[PDB]
């Protein structure tokens, strides 16, 4: 329990709802064990690609981790699929993903003009009612992004305990995000909770203290999870984190929150 | 795909698509359908859609309306959601030279308060708390309908759509353009749903932006730094808005006790921060009959 004494509900009954939602929000490391024909690489490549796709359309690092969360959970539905099924199963996460997280979205057109005429807007129509359907409507969870703003914001807190206003270093979160984004490309994440993931990252910036006073997670809870993260920590601290890019028509107090992208396969073979 | 269900009557429109009275044919069980139209969409499932769905499918209390199941008819979406047979704009419309007996308000306020601290725990705004959203059945019941314009709100919160609740019952902090709200904007709706009950009028029934604040500003009093730290740095914060002072809660709302006059008053308070919320309204006097508290540990 982190969170600070809350006006609106219980600290406790707020947590305690948002840890019990990662228990109704199953994912599988083993989900291509389903599709035979389908390789690890495979994701890491598409996922690189909707990143890209993602900071094109200037969309927040929310909507392309709901993207993430909803492909990763449509495949351990799914029995044998294509290599070719990819980019549409992809892109409609992220036409769901981006409806639901923006104010003013892409078009059908914009996902379909990005895919270079290999998806129509109707197969993405399409495709976003079986992805939706197969789901079985269950949209919102809590993504690996969404916990580093909770921690984030618990880091930055004072004896005016204002749980809800953003008050936090942008490049601080945006080099944290880097390390998520590069370990979100391995499919062996998905053993480790979104929130515990998180934690982790957090840690590897920080301290266990700072990340158990931030997250409420002791280091017993994330011990397996940091080991396992290890060398994508290595493989950033190695290159030297990032800068906080401005993007045009994007206020600058939201500028950390826009998905971003880099050589992250290249860091990946590591 | 609806062979089962039989349409009865159209109940109205709603944020987003018709709702319509049907029948189950062998149960007899009477729900209401929410249709979309698929083949006019040109985005697909529309972003209001998608989130009333799956916000619901995750909100399960007895004061917010269960969604009952999402049928598919290759053309159109349709919501399945249980029946209630009458709507709060159409009930304080029949009680308008009446009046609703306060106990009955009493009961349907504690009943909002408690669907309220259930979707904000849960991390979800409605933004359109409004008298036709509201539900009601025979037995006394109370429950909160269209989360259409809803949406799950962060920890902390970002910048959220501006155009977001009914101009009548939308918050001053989203008259003045704050770039972040939260809660305390579903409170403000219900503090003057409170007050509509209690007088059969709308508390603040402006035409224009410009006319809502005015209106809010001429009951409430213009607001300073002092009752509102942060308002005239605030974007739509003009210095020339008259200045008018805060009118006796007697004159506003007369049939209503002391109890229910200070927590109209903490409903209604110009700074977000300090407006009280759905969990601490449970717990003020004025429910201190309906409700008896628990014990708290540590
Ligand atoms: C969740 C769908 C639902 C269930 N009951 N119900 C009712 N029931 C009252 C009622 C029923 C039959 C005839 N008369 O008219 C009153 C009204 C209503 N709404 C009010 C009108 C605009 C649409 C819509 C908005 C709120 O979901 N929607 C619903």
């Amino acid at each position: 329990s982190p969170l600070p004494v809350l006006s609106w509900a219980n600290r406790e009954e707020v947590w305690k709802i948002m840890l019990n939602k990662e228990k109704t929000y199953l994912r599988d490391q083993h989900f291509l064990e389903q599709h035979p024909l389908l390789q690890p690489k495979m994701r890491a490549i598409l996922l690189d690609w909707l990143m890209e796709v993602c900071e094109v359309y200037k969309l927040h690092r929310e909507t392309f981790y709901l993207a993430q969360d909803f492909f990763d959970r449509y495949m351990a539905t799914q029995e044998n699929v294509v290599k070719t099924l990819l980019q549409l199963i992809g892109i409609s996460s992220l036409f769901i993903a981006a409806k639901l997280e923006e104010i003013y979205p892409p078009k059908l057109h914009q996902f379909a003009y990005v895919t270079d005429g290999a998806c129509s807007g109707d197969e993405i129509l399409t495709m976003e009612l079986m992805i939706m359907k197969a789901l079985k409507w269950r949209l919102s969870p809590l993504t690996i992004v969404s916990w580093l703003n909770v921690y984030m914001q618990v880091a930055y807190l004072n004896d005016l305990h204002e749980v809800l206003l953003p008050q936090y270093p942008q490049q601080i979160f945006i080099q944290i995000a880097e390390l998520l984004d590069l370990c979100v490309l391995d499919v062996d994440c998905l053993e480790f909770p979104y929130g515990i993931l998180a934690a982790s990252a957090l840690y590897h910036f920080s301290s266990s203290e700072l990340m158990q006073k931030v997250s409420g997670y002791q280091w017993c809870d994330i011990e397996n999870c940091v080991k396992w993260m290890v060398p994508f920590a290595m493989v950033i601290r190695e290159t030297g984190s990032s800068k906080l890019k401005h993007f045009r028509g994007v206020a600058d107090e939201d500028a950390h929150n826009i998905q971003t992208h880099r050589d992250s396969l290249d860091l990946l073979d590591k | 795909s609806m062979e089962n269900f039989q349409k009865v009557e159209k109940i109205g429109e709603g944020t987003y698509g018709v709702v319509y009275k049907a029948r189950n044919k062998l149960t007899g069980e009477v729900v209401a359908l929410k249709k979309i139209r698929l083949d006019t969409e040109t985005e697909g499932v529309p972003s209001t859609a998608i989130r009333e769905i799956s916000l619901l499918k995750e909100l399960n209390h007895p004061n917010i309306v269960k969604l009952l199941d999402v049928i598919h008819t290759e053309n159109k979406l349709y919501l399945v959601f249980e029946f209630l047979h009458q709507d709060l704009k159409k009930f304080m419309d029949a009680s308008a030279l009446t009046g609703i007996p306060l106990p009955l308000i009493k009961s349907y306020l504690f009943q909002l308060l408690q669907g309220l601290a259930f979707c904000h725990s849960h991390r979800v705004l409605h933004r359109d708390l409004k008298p036709q959203n509201l539900l009601i059945n025979t037995e006394g019941a109370i429950k909160l309908a269209d989360f259409g314009l809803a949406r799950a709100f962060g920890v902390p919160v970002r910048t959220y759509t501006h155009e977001v609740v009914t101009l009548w019952y939308r918050a001053p902090e989203i008259l003045l353009g704050c770039k972040y709200y939260s809660t305390a904007v579903d409170i403000w709706s219900l503090g003057c749903i409170f007050a509509e009950m209690v007088t059969r009028r709308a508390l603040f029934p402006g035409d224009s932006e410009i006319d809502q604040l005015f209106r809010i500003f001429r009951t409430l009093g213009t607001p300073d730094e002092v009752v509102w730290p942060g308002v005239t740095s605030m974007p739509d914060y003009k210095p020339s808005f008259p200045k008018w002072a805060r009118q006796d809660f007697s004159k506003v709302v007369p049939p209503l006790d002391e109890d229910g006059r200070s927590l109209l008053s903490q409903m209604l308070h110009y700074d977000p921060n300090k407006r009280i919320s759905a969990k601490a309204a449970l717990a003020h006097p004025f429910f201190q009959d309906v409700t008896k508290p628990v014990p708290h540990l540590r």
